[PDB]
């Protein structure tokens, strides 16, 4: 299984999502992140795995 | 929304 990411339409950062989130709004923003650690556009984009 | 998948070796 792979990691899903979604791009914030405001800040253009990619955010990891939980597996199985197969329904998202047309536009998505950091503020909608289920993870409170990554719920603000100012939080840096997490790196990908090596 | 715009999404992508990346490899996750731990799984
Ligand atoms: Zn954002």
């Amino acid at each position: 299984s792979d990691q899903t990411w979604v791009q914030c339409d405001a800040c253009l950062k990619w955010r990891k999502l939980p597996d199985g989130m197969d329904q998202l709004p047309e536009k998505w923003y950091c503020s909608n992140n289920p993870d409170p650690q990554f719920r603000n556009c100012e939080v840096p984009e997490e790196p990908e795995d090596e | 929304a715009r999404t992508k998948q990346t490899a996750r070796k731990s799984t």
